[PDB]
């Protein structure tokens, strides 16, 4: 019933997979042998995992990546049995912060291995929802081999929902001087076929890090330990059953308001480290004002000059609809959030009563009531602008275009790419205008 | 993209490459016999990017040893690590171009192209996948750069899908002032940017200059430049001889630092300074190390950075580094002298980490930065060829092999060419 697939391109992608996968499996009662202690007589957990005659717990998704370093690592650490072989996908020639690479050259010869996981995957869905994709801009991989896959689904499958969990790089944590060009060209690619995307901007969960957990560095373990934490709260309630059930296509027609805008801003409250021996816990209206200020969203963006097509809040922890409805009702009453006259009003309520589990050994602390705040605001639209003029100044000379000319692709390509985003710019203002 | 193969050439080469291979298998914990013999297991994540597993826990490297004249062999056998390289790579001629392009490029040249050509394909098909191929050769000489160019373009046209690096050797005339020099560097420089990807241009001349002024050596023989090559070589090699997320493959190195085609030559810097003779030196701070990067004579080219533009610039930090206070270090050196990077490539400037240190020290840092600086290198190379041809002498040599004076024009043309490209480089701004 309403079964869905996660894919998790690239090393980022099957990093942020391997982290969501545990919290999740720590969330509910899932050992990680896949067997229910005492549990298997909640049944919202079967769209996401798989249940075998064994009664072992297979989570419906795949992973794939060009290089088989991450792939073997999460084969031999410490989920051998957690995922089934098939689902594990190697290659020995990665896209090397290639976007050309990884969507002519090395990706033809792994779609079709991946599109056949995916089909045996959805044999046992009988009702098929949608996908789940987790992958990177900046990686070559993560870009080209999730654009490909993206037109590939949507020539199959089409109609079916696409979410996309995509990381949004970032100098701190960069690796490709060459990531603009990737990032560009994949939104623009999957555009059409992103039903809607999620960006987590890296510098901004990176600052996140570096201040609410009081670490010297964020490494790449802590930073997806806590996306982990952000996407398990953002699709709690497509694996819990919450009373306003909210599910992908429902995502669609709440924060998406326009087809060709469907990038929600997450902002999800509280951040406590796990030390200082007492979370200090924050009151309803405490972390629904938590929820707001520019440095908590997941992209470094101010709200104030955003524009609300759709804003939409999630509660899930220890919270009551009371103190849930004076938190909203208090926070209408600022005037720093503004809603387009197009849309009634940016507001939505979602309660979980189950309380939100931490992973063991993570630098986050337990916190009894917890909330993610899903917008869609045109604060994005400065994030896009750095991202763009980026792209602008690094074509201006014509730098490292040579090594996407040599796999097939041409400038032709970059110019509807920077049109396109051009053109998305022009949405942004022409929506962001009342 | 997993193993790489490496190709040595010339005599200058096959002892930089084989005392190299001494120091990669030093530092990876590795015996005179190829059996590992470390203690942390970082050593042996990755080994296989350039040792062969053996018989026996055995580790061999996949260096492919040419040179025509034999001495080399007897010189590389009387060092350590001499019976670790397997003789069938140890495939050698008999009859010495003896500083002479044409005549080890053409008469013995054809003589040893088929059998190298028949042992890199033993280990390509032999290897689970071929990352690329690395070759340790000088310029000046004429069996090496001659056998090396050949070499360059057989697996150019065999291997077009593979990168080829290239750790080519530019002569000097303090070291060796040997007067066809100009001719050979000019063509091997030719066929090095009609097929090469990497280039790092490892020029006597400043090694001949930093030893004699920093080092304090009047005479520095061969074994001198050889230990700062080797330092300099295993420095940039860190990357693909340990884990990382900064570049991983050969690949990734073209892709995060050559921006053009024909603009693939590097700046190879590594900081701090160790002698062969020296080892109780200090541990210096990264302060220290960061702001050495710009000086001239910690550059192992014969350049001045001030001169040039940084286009883009890969560094890798070995020791106990502060990770934190490294990033904020570089990027204060990036801030403070932005007048040098590109402001049209923006965060040009990369930095990576190593647990590992260097034997010997402790405290260490790798600057490869790809910058138009060299053009002055260039400029002193088209000097020296003028200067040299201006007269239209010493060119019966070439001629009596049958070719004529075309390829010289030729190739003169397209390095000019070259500089003009840097010259537009470094002049474009946004
Ligand atoms: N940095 C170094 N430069 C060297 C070394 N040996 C030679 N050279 C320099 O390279 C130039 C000589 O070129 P080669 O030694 O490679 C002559 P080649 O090997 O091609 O033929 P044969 O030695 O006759 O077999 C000259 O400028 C020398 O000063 C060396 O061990 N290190
Ligand atoms: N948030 C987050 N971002 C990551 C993670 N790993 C990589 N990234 C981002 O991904 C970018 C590079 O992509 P890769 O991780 O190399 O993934 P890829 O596209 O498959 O490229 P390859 O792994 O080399 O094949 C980096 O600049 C990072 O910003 C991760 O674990 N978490």
């Amino acid at each position: 019933m309403r079964e869905c697939i996660s894919i998790h391109v690239g090393q980022a992608g099957v990093q942020i997979g391997n982290a969501c996968w545990e919290l999740y499996c720590l969330e509910h009662g899932i050992q990680p042998d896949g067997q229910m202690p005492s549990d298997k007589t909640d049944d919202s957990f079967n769209t996401f995992f798989s249940e075998t005659g064994a009664g072992k717990h297979v989570p419906r998704a795949v992973f794939v990546d060009l290089e088989p370093t991450v792939i073997d690592e999460v084969r031999t650490g410490t989920y051998r049995q957690l995922f089934h072989p098939e689902q594990l996908i190697t290659g020995k020639e990665d896209a090397a912060n290639n976007y050309a690479r990884g969507h002519y050259t090395i990706g033809k010869e792994i779609i079709d291995l991946v599109l056949d996981r995916i089909r045996k995957l959805a044999d046992q869905c009988t009702g098929l929802q949608g996908f789940l994709v987790f992958h990177s801009f900046g990686g070559g991989t993560g870009s080209g081999f999730t654009s490909l896959l993206m037109e590939r689904l949507s020539v199959d499958y089409g109609k079916k929902s696409k979410l996309e969990f995509s990381i949004y790089p970032a100098p701190q944590v960069s690796t490709a001087v060459v990531e603009p060009y990737n990032s560009i060209l994949t939104t623009h690619t999957t555009l059409e076929h992103s039903d809607c995307a999620f960006m987590v901007d890296n510098e901004a969960i990176y600052d996140i890090c570096r201040r609410n957990l009081d670490i010297e560095r964020p490494t790449y373990t802590n930073l997806n330990r806590l996306i982990s934490q952000i996407v398990s709260s953002i699709t709690a309630s497509l694996r819990f059953d919450g009373a306003l059930n909210v599910d992908l296509t429902e995502f669609q027609t709440n924060l998406v308001p326009y087809p060709r805008i469907h990038f929600p801003l997450a902002t999800y409250a509280p951040v406590i480290s796990a030390e200082k021996a007492y979370h200090e816990q924050l009151s309803v209206a405490e972390i629904t004002n938590a929820c707001f200020e520019p440095a908590n969203q997941m992209v470094k963006c101010d709200p104030r000059h955003g524009k609300y097509m759709a804003c939409c809040l999630l509660y899930r922890g220890d919270v009551v609809p009371k103190d849930v409805n004076a938190a909203i009702a208090t926070i209408k009453t600022k005037r720093s959030i503004q809603f387009v006259d197009w849309c009634p009003t940016g507001f939505k309520v979602g309660i979980n009563y189950q309380p939100p589990t931490v992973v063991p050994g993570g630098d986050l602390a337990k916190v009894q009531r917890a909330v993610c705040m899903l917008s869609n605001t045109t604060a994005i639209a400065e994030a896009w602008a750095r991202l763009d003029h980026k792209f602008d100044l690094m074509y201006a000379k014509r730098a490292f275009v040579h090594w996407y000319v040599g796999e097939g692709m041409e400038e032709g390509e970059f110019s509807e790419a920077r049109e396109d985003m051009a053109a998305l710019e022009k949405d942004y203002e022409e929506v962001g205008v009342d | 993209m997993r193993e790489i193969v490496h190709i040595q050439a010339g005599q200058c080469g096959n002892q930089i490459g084989a005392k190299f291979w001494e120091v990669i298998s030093d530092e990876h914990g590795i015996d005179p016999t190829g059996s590992y013999h470390g203690d942390s297991d970082l050593q042996l994540e990755r080994i296989n990017v350039y040792y062969n597993e053996a018989a026996g826990n055995k580790y061999v490297p996949r260096a492919i040893l040419v040179d025509l004249e034999p001495g080399t062999m007897d010189s590389v056998r009387s060092g350590p690590f001499g019976q670790i390289f397997r003789p069938d790579n140890f495939v050698f001629g008999q009859s010495g171009a003896g500083n002479n392009w044409a005549k080890g490029h053409y008469t013995e040249g054809a003589e040893l192209v088929d059998s190298v050509l028949d042992v890199v394909r033993k280990e390509s098909e032999s290897c689970d996948c071929l990352q690329g191929f690395q070759l340790t050769h000088s310029l000046g000489g004429g069996t090496g750069s001659g056998m090396g160019t050949l070499l360059i373009s057989k697996i150019r046209e065999e291997y077009p899908d593979r990168i080829m690096n290239t750790f080519s050797v530019v002569p000097s005339p303090k070291v060796s002032d040997t007067v066809v020099e100009p001719y050979n560097a000019t063509l091997s420089v030719h066929q090095l940017v009609e097929n090469t990807d990497e280039t790092y241009c490892i020029d006597n001349e400043a090694l001949y200059d930093i030893c004699f002024r920093t080092l304090k050596l009047t005479t520095p023989t061969y074994g001198d430049l050889n230990h700062l090559v080797s330092a300099t070589m295993s420095g940039v090699t860190t990357c693909l001889r340990f884990p990382g997320q900064l570049n991983a493959d050969l690949r990734k190195l073209a892709v995060n630092m050559v921006p053009f085609p024909r603009l693939h030559f590097f700046m190879p810097g590594f900081a701090p300074l160790t002698s062969r003779g020296s080892q109780q030196y200090r541990a210096l701070t990264v302060p220290e190390l960061t702001q050495q990067m710009f000086d001239a004579k910690n550059m192992m080219a014969a350049c001045d950075p001030r001169h040039g533009r940084y286009l883009t610039v890969a560094a890798v930090f070995r020791g106990r580094m502060s990770m934190k206070e490294v990033d904020e270090q570089m990027l204060n050196v990036q801030n403070k002298n932005s007048s040098y990077f590109v402001e049209w490539i923006p965060n040009n400037v990369k930095t990576a980490v190593c647990d590992i240190p260097p034997r010997g020290l402790k405290m260490s840092a790798t600057f490869i930065g790809n910058s138009t600086a060299i053009q002055e290198l260039f400029k002193r190379i088209s000097e020296q060829f003028t200067a040299m041809f201006r007269r239209k002498a010493f060119l019966h040599w070439y001629t009596g092999e049958g070719m004529d004076e075309m390829e010289f024009t030729e190739a003169e043309s397209n390095m000019n060419d070259l500089v003009s490209e840097y010259q537009q480089y470094q002049d474009a701004t946004a």
